[PDB]
DNA sequence: TGCGAAATTCCATGACAAT
DNA sequence: ATTGTCATGGAATTTCGCA
DNA sequence: TGCGAAATTCCATGACAAT
DNA sequence: ATTGTCATGGAATTTCGCA
């Protein structure tokens, strides 16, 4: 069998809702397969419309062979079916409460979340204003499996904003206090 | 003036007049007798009024002043006088054309590496499409590959709304664009400082300055227009469409495409290449950096017959940019303070401000 | 087709296939072992419907289109099969430029006379002054003599206002014009017949044949502003005197003024040549009609390096004179009925109207 | 002493005044003395000021050496006397009551005065549209002593409009008649 | 039948434009 | 059913003045 | 080690423009 | 404180297929 590349296959799923950020409630999120490469696209719903939405910006740049979700209502849809069928791009489903992706993907996928909450703490209002930063912290993220960041894998450079500083991803005692209030 | 002609008439040999010649005396004035017949010698005194009346009639240039001047006079060496006038006349300096060439292009080196340098401009005003009238267009130098933003104005604000969006996926070293209100505004500087952006201008007035994204452009338009032939020209849908097919264009010169500059391998498109496949990634990305390096490059072309090239001191004039009606074309004379490079000069403006400017808007003045 | 595939696989020789490659079979596509890789050979009935969907993602032209099909697939002759297609897109052959520049322009002969020819345009609208807008410029075309008149509007009403007082002099035969509504207007034929005047028109959008006044329009301009320099711009009373200015210069090249061809002697102006005082004046027309009839004439330039000229049956496109935004330069192919002179055509527009047309307004239709 | 040539001398009269065309009440005569080139100018009085912007047009296209006239008021003033001097033309009058100018110019004079006359009659109030057509015809009328029209001595070359029809200039019955009318 | 300098000629460059 | 033109000022070439 | 045809490369042409 | 670019399609050149 043939090596992994960039493009074969993307992961694609809804965090949220999210308090509102001018207008918006969800990031669709989308990974690269093989680099770990992360897009973040914030919507108003997680609706299929919405997510052919985003989808059609990334589109317009690189179009998977693949993309992966889960069972969501968005994803499962005959409008959104015949959206990838028009591009060529073949749908795969992880079965019904059994998520499913990769070990980067997964790992991947989880400091998503974590920084996100992070951030969210102390300004819960103000992400989408953050959403380009954190893509480039996540995609300027040394891998320990890969010995490379997603950056580097996707254009074969090191890049203008290395993020010499791994971080906490943790919450400090100051932000648990404050994020309790949050979710007061 | 009347002293050297008096030791003129009684033959005394002058420097300048040829002794060979018979100069007389006539109804009061110095004459004499030239193959062209007879010809009046005017004192010294009298020459420079007179090159000035001949000129004046019509800010003529040198042979035609000199023809009308020959009518009634010789004397020594009348197109040193006529030139000297030349180079004072102020309005002939401002408002004749050159008649030299700029000297050959420079052909920039390609930015090493994809990120390293962005063009961008705007295309517009369009045809109304959904309220929006222009495209913002960000070209990658080293890659060409290019990405499109509809705008409702040219403006910072849409700009950096655009900006922000792409450079979620990377920040570039250097953004190259031309004086547009949008880019110049200190609003569009703090963006970029903020994000160690550094922004780079072209010479004004010089397009081909940003010949990377002017030349984009054209590509752009002329996919729009043949996929909007006997439609009406609804432009906004088809932007991501063209923004995808200009990318994965190949470039006969390069046998490459944008796209496969930027990632080394093809993603999901027609015709998609699919000769490394059985490499690693690893192995694509060192083939890549080859397939980089290596791309053709032009080499600045040979110097037409008659071109100028600028020298530190020289007096140059600069083109005025949007000359009214019945005004001269250019700006009074000024001097090359820095040579720049061959083609990009520094001008003390008499002033004075220094302005950076293009050979292309230079003329060298004449008569020195 | 797939008959032709048949034969192929069990190694019996087809025309165009090379023997010394292996025609294989694998996932119910014939395939072939190239030094390029692995390519598909789609059955001949299955390659337009391919080089179709590969030209129309971008449009592309002929390598660049190849370049995408020879991803996936090979045939034999695939480049003709692209040029089929190209030759085809109606988007294409009328949105592209043309490759190929004009053959080398025509140096008409000097009208023989004074008053043979005219030629006459307007210049403005210019600042207004004194109410006026506009100055109608008539050109003798032997002599290089001009006229000026100040208008309101470059209207058929002025025209001829200023015509019946300049024909109170003489009447030309010829009056050459380009296609401003002032002299293709059925009144202003009138004025002309009644007359004896012929009237020529230029091709339209071509001004290089109305070149003689339309360089005397720069002298004039470049005049006028001199003289206006620091002043605002009352031009209506420098009118008379920029005429007289310009039709007493000299050119370089003739050693001639204007007006000596006009009347073989200076009047009473600045610098007067007095040359012929001792002739008698028919001393003075004889040796004036010598001087007419040896000026310097100009010859046909080099043609460049790739340059076209017109064949009688040729298919051609005649430039979109004014095209909207995002919408094609060209209009679509048509036929070329007479060749006039080699700069100079008459073709059938395919409504079908009789066209003449010039050919730096053609392109000859690309892949014939 | 040197041959004479046309712009040596001009010699310049009012004719009039004739019944108004639009406007217009005199014309200025000008004739170039060794061609015996006319031009004709409308005028509304033989003033300076009409002078000065008629002859203003015709020194636009060639300035006489000398122009010739008699005292009348118009040429007389210190006005016309700068306006020649700024052009560097010299002044000459015929003294009071003793006209001359020469044989040529004389004749010459003389066919404006009939020719006008002959057409103005039927139509007396149109000759400013006429013009033109008797200029043409003046200036391509062959001349008796020189061999030539004054057309060809001015340029070199026969002309577009030959007036092959050297007409009557003499009234014929009917107008006679009807100028008798005319004038009553 | 020759030299240095002046005069003339050559000629690339650019700007006039256009239903 | 017609078609490029020509002022400009450095450079290249010719002529002039002298011997 | 040479030929005819196909494939590739070369490259003049023109169009993007601009406080 | 900077700098032209590159798709296009005939032509010129190289390579391919065969012997
Ligand atoms: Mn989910
Ligand atoms: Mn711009
Ligand atoms: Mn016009
Ligand atoms: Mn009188
Ligand atoms: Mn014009
Ligand atoms: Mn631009
Ligand atoms: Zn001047
Ligand atoms: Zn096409």
């Amino acid at each position: 069998d043939r090596p992994q590349k960039p493009f074969d296959k993307f992961f694609i799923d809804y965090i949220g809702p999210l308090p509102p950020s001018q207008g918006y409630l969800y990031v669709l999120v989308v990974v690269d397969g093989m680099t770990g490469f992360t897009w973040l696209y914030p919507t108003k719903a997680p609706s299929t419309s919405a997510t052919v939405k985003s989808l059609n910006v990334l589109t317009s740049i690189a179009i998977p062979k693949v993309i992966h979700s889960d069972q969501g209502a968005a994803f499962t849809s005959s409008t959104f079916a015949e959206w990838a069928k028009e591009r060529g791009i073949h749908l795969e489903f992880s079965t019904p409460y059994h998520p499913q992706s990769s070990g980067k993907v997964e790992r991947k996928n989880s400091d998503i979340k974590r920084l996100l909450t992070k951030l969210l703490v102390g300004r819960p209002t103000k992400w989408y204003d953050l959403l380009p930063v954190v893509q480039l912290a996540l995609n300027n993220t040394y891998s320990p499996v890969l010995k490379y960041t997603p950056h580097q894998l996707l254009f074969g450079i090191d890049s203008n904003t290395p993020f010499a500083n791994q971080d906490t991803l943790d919450l400090t005692r100051e932000e648990e206090l404050s994020l309790l209030q949050e979710i007061r | 003036l009347d002293a050297e002609l008096d030791q003129l008439l009684q033959g005394h040999y002058i420097k300048g007049y040829p002794k060979q010649y018979t100069y007389f005396l006539e109804d009061g004035k110095v004459k004499v007798s030239r193959p062209e017949g007879v010809k009046i010698i005017p004192p010294q005194s009298d020459r420079q009024k007179i090159v000035l009346q001949a000129h004046n009639l019509a800010h003529t240039g040198r042979e035609a002043t000199l023809l009308k001047i020959a009518n009634l006079y010789w004397w020594p060496n009348m197109r040193k006088d006529v030139v000297k006038q030349l180079g004072r006349c102020q309005q002939c300096l401002i408002t004749n054309a050159s008649n030299k060439a700029s000297g050959p292009i420079l052909r920039p080196d390609r930015p090493q590496k994809p990120f390293d340098k962005f063009f961008i401009d705007y295309i517009g005003p369009l045809p109304p499409s959904q309220g929006y009238l222009y495209v913002l267009v960000v070209v990658d130098g080293m890659t060409g590959f290019t990405w499109l933003y509809p705008t409702k104005a040219p403006s910072t604000s849409a700009t950096v709304k655009s900006l922000n969006v792409l450079t979620s996926i990377a920040i570039p070293k250097v953004i190259h664009s031309d004086q547009g209100a949008a880019f110049t505004s200190s609003t569009f500087a703090e963006w970029a400082k903020e994000r160690g952006i550094h922004l780079e201008f072209s010479t004004p007035y010089h397009p081909q300055s940003s010949g990377k994204v002017e030349r984009k452009n054209s590509d752009i338009k002329r996919l729009l227009t043949k996929l909007l032939v006997g439609r009406p020209t609804k432009w906004y849908d088809l932007l991501p469409v063209v923004q995808l097919a200009l990318n994965n264009t190949y470039s006969p010169v390069l046998k490459y495409t944008p796209h496969q500059l930027l990632f080394g391998i093809d993603s999901n498109t027609p015709f998609a290449n699919q000769d490394t496949l059985d490499l690693t990634r690893e192995e694509e990305l060192s083939l890549l950096q080859e397939i980089r390096t290596s791309l053709y490059h032009p080499s600045t072309p040979p110097a037409s017959s008659r071109s100028w090239s600028p020298v530190v001191g020289q007096l140059v004039q600069e083109r005025v940019a949007r000359p009214a009606s019945l005004r001269p074309r250019w700006h009074k004379p000024s001097t090359v303070l820095k040579v720049l490079n061959p083609r990009t000069v520094v001008i003390l403006d008499h002033l004075g401000n220094n302005r950076t400017v293009s050979i292309d808007n230079l003329k060298p003045t004449s008569h020195q």
